């Protein structure tokens, strides 16, 4: 009958970086799957004898999607491990800054890089733009009308009867796929709000900059804190807060209205690509050095449990590289951390990607913001309980379609609804700080000789640790702990498959030769493979 | 993918952490739907594209050998050493990547500092022998027109495409082989601070009454001086730059500028 063998798919698009995925398919499933990140930079090793206020500009470049964030993470490692208290308003703004990296990565994670698995664009063309207007200004308090949407028809006709199909060459969905479901309308509809999303995440950019100098790469944090004192100003705030509002606004009124009729459309993906283990280590804090002051707590969960979330133990941390391209079979601590290239080829002595394989107490955790969203709704995390509730009752389903593909592309949405509003708050008590005479965003330190320093960001990804050991008053050794490594590097030496690997079984494929199923799972955890291997 | 009337661009990412292809994307009158559907054929680009695995492969195939020809735009440095092993797309080097690729272009611009100059990962002790894309590929005949900075200002990319859809041809090049009409300044002497760096008043530190006070940066660092680019000019995201931010300038668009403008908070 249905398909066996082998499929690769080098590369798979819509990620940021080089990825592999290998996977063994036997009677149209998958059995079995390799994840093999294929570039390598090393800038661990390059960090090596240099000034440690350095090294937020060199690991900032880990990756530029999820910019901003391993600037972040090195300057809290540097922070730490200095023993600075940054002020009060470096915190606000270094964490209006971050919010704002959710709500433009989220939104075009879903739109430019998740949605062409879902969405036939070329279908939408077949379809009545009366018909899908109705259905669009049901689902949103937005109004469509028929005009709007052939507007956005009558272009992509253009488009296509070109004959130059440029992104959609080649597509999946091309001639029609059975896995493809969605009716032309909401085809349309969909088509037309990833056009809107290509304008409106310039918009959620640029709130990075006001503030943050540029975006990509931000350049306003300092050890001590941040240098943008114009962020202080009513004009910058107010720039901000426009800029915010119209990016939630989106969120809310575009963004979720589509995740929700696409995942009521797709309700079988509640049945693929679950995983076991989740871990996150909070985000927004009100203290720097105590993880629970942050708005979302740090956590580890095993085996669904979620009635008995551990607490995070930051030692218990181990990066193994048994099944990676590295010196060797031991795993590491990062702040014992190595980082030893040695090649292999492609399952050469069992060895298949650049990734290291991190390990908590031994176990493969998920990190990201299906783990964010699980963790602090079984904290009694008011505002994450109250849409995930709004989310699960809108699909009709109960809180174990969670556990899927399904439910972690839903538990996207549902933390970027949830930080656009928090950002609204902090916005507040920002406004509010300034507002009682405190002026100071930099506070004075000394560089110590000796020192070890460790930075938790949860990123739109997951748990991003930074870690450094400071010798002579220079980097003796410098780690990045990465979300996509734990989500997407290979087994360890236990040979437990990682959260991607172990989320692919089960996978049903339709058409070996456009296996649009294994996309669907590995682009819902959102891999990034420069933030992976660095 | 192409053939009719847009041109077509190849879009390729080789050592690369994505920052210059979002750059892009935030793209401004145009904005980056009117390129992509309007002034160009975007016939290549893993970030975005539809299609993966063979299917990505045989789009750009069908793109590189389009009797129409294409402009080729590379991000990312080029890993040499171990004979280019460190990175592959499709289970080929990207050094063999580029080689065939980059000759059948009918320009290449090299985007952002790593393709013009190698980048993060060629900074000391560069252990995948990354290299620029001229660099690289001299001896295939490959001269890019490098737009460089970390990212570059998708400005200066619109600019250089569009002036060659114009005029058939690159625009003047400094020796870097950079557009003289974005490179041709120093951020410095554009800078607000100018008169501040005149008269000798530096923020000493970034706390400091004289850096709230706008007090030039180079005391603290700043490379505006020996830096080309158009930051204080264009600015980013229509609203702001480094040292309007507070924070000095640390020499993104120069080559080797790792190594060269570290430590980043000393002059
Ligand atoms: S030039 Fe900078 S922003 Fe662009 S790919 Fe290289 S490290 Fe990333
Ligand atoms: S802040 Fe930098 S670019 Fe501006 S005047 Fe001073 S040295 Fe020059
Ligand atoms: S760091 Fe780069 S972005 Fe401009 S201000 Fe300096 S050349
Ligand atoms: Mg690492």
């Amino acid at each position: 009958s249905s398909y066996s063998g082998p499929i690769v798919v080098d590369p798979v698009t819509r990620i940021e970086g080089h990825l592999r995925i290998e996977v063994e398919v036997e009677n149209g499933k998958v059995k079995n799957a390799y994840s093999s990140s294929t570039l390598f930079r090393g800038l661990e090793i390059i960090l090596k004898g240099r000034d440690p206020r350095d090294a937020q500009h060199f690991t900032q470049r880990t990756c530029g999607v999820c910019t901003y964030t391993h600037a972040l993470a090195s300057t809290r490692c540097v922070d730490n491990a200095v023993g600075v208290h940054i002020p009060k308003n470096a915190t606000y703004i270094r964490n209006l800054v971050l919010g704002a990296q959710y709500l433009h990565d989220h939104i075009v994670h879903f739109y430019h890089l998740h949605a062409l698995d879902f969405v036939d664009v070329t279908a939408a063309l077949k379809a009545d733009p009366a018909k899908a207007a109705k259905v669009a200004s049901s689902i949103s308090p937005r109004k469509t009308t028929a005009a709007d949407l052939k507007a956005v028809q009558d272009k992509l006709k253009t488009f296509v009867e070109t004959g130059q199909l440029g992104p959609f060459t080649n597509a999946y969905f091309l001639g029609g796929h059975p896995a493809y479901y969605l009716d032309p309308e909401t085809n349309l509809i969909a088509t037309a709000h990833y056009l809107e999303a290509l304008r409106l995440q310039v918009k959620a950019a640029r709130a990075m900059a006001v503030f943050g100098a540029k975006n990509p790469h931000t350049q306003f944090t300092v050890v001590g804190g941040v240098t943008c004192y114009d962020a202080l100003t009513p004009q910058r705030i107010a720039e901000f807060e426009a800029l915010w509002k119209e990016t939630k606004a989106f969120v809310d009124e575009v963004y979720i209205p589509d995740l929700l009729v696409v995942a009521a459309a797709y309700k079988d993906w509640t049945q693929y690509g679950g995983t076991d283990n989740f871990i996150t280590f909070g985000e927004f804090p009100k203290d720097e050095y105590d993880l629970n002051s942050r708005f979302f707590k740090p956590g580890v969960v095993f085996k669904r449990d979620f009635k008995n979330i551990k607490p995070f133990d930051k030692m218990q941390i181990e990066e193994h590289v048994r099944h990676s391209w590295y010196e060797g079979a031991e795993a590491r601590h990062p702040w014992k951390g190595q980082t030893q290239p040695k090649y292999t080829d492609l399952h050469g002595d069992d060895r298949y990607s650049w990734m290291k394989a991190p390990r908590y107490m031994g176990e493969p955790m998920e990190t990201g913001p299906l783990a964010q969203v699980l963790i602090a709704y079984s904290q009694g995390h008011p505002k994450v309980k109250a849409v995930t509730d709004a989310v699960l009752a809108k699909l009709g389903v109960g809180p174990e379609a969670l556990f899927s593909t399904l439910g972690r592309t839903a538990a996207r949405g549902i933390e970027t609804a949830v930080i656009a509003e928090y950002v609204g708050v902090m916005l507040q008590e920002y406004k509010d700080n300034i507002a009682k005479g405190d002026n100071v965003i930099c506070a004075p330190w000394e560089m110590p000789k000796q020192a070890e320093g460790v930075g938790f960001v949860n990123a739109p990804r997951g748990g991003l640790s930074h870690w450094i050991r400071i010798e002579d008053g220079k980097i003796g050794n410098f780690q990045l702990v990465v979300p996509s490594t734990w989500t997407l590097g290979p087994r360890c030496d236990k040979n437990k498959l990682s959260p991607v690997e172990a989320s692919l079984i089960g996978t049903p494929v339709a058409d070996a030769k456009r296996p649009v199923e294994i996309l669907r799972t590995v682009h819902s955890f959102d891999p990034c493979i420069a933030c992976g291997v660095h | 993918l192409m053939g009719p009337r847009r041109p077509s661009v190849v879009y390729l990412h080789n050592a690369e952490c994505t920052g210059c292809s979002e750059s892009v994307l935030r793209a401004f009158e145009p904005y980056i739907d009117t390129l992509i559907l309007d002034t160009l054929s975007l016939d290549y680009h893993e970030t975005i594209m539809a299609a993966a695995g063979d299917a990505a492969e045989a789009a750009l195939e069908q793109a590189v050998n389009s009797p129409h020809g294409f402009i080729a735009v590379v991000e990312g440095g080029i890993p040499t050493a171990a004979n280019g092993i460190y990175g592959k797309v499709a289970n080929h080097t990207m050094l063999d990547i580029c080689s065939r690729i980059l000759p059948k272009a009918q320009a290449v611009i090299a985007y952002g500092t790593c393709a013009t100059f190698g980048g993060v990962q060629a900074a000391k002790p560069n252990p995948t022998g990354a290299k620029g894309v001229n660099d690289a590929l001299k001896h295939l005949g490959v001269k890019a027109i490098n737009i460089a900075g970390c990212p570059p200002n998708p400005y200066n990319l619109v600019g250089t495409i569009v002036y060659y859809l114009k005029n058939k041809a690159a625009p003047e090049l400094d020796s870097l082989n950079r557009p003289t009409m974005f490179f041709g300044q120093t951020v410095h002497e554009q800078c607000p601070r100018l008169p501040h760096f005149d008269a000798g008043e530096f923020a000493p530190s970034f706390e400091s009454e004289e850096a709230r006070k706008g007090w030039c940066l180079y005391e603290l660092g700043c490379k505006g001086p020996v830096t080309m680019n158009n930051c204080p000019k264009i600015k980013f995201n229509q609203t702001n730059w480094p040292v309007d931010a507070g924070h000095p300038c640390i020499g993104c668009s120069e080559p080797d500028f790792w190594d060269a403008m570290t430590p980043f908070y000393q002059n």
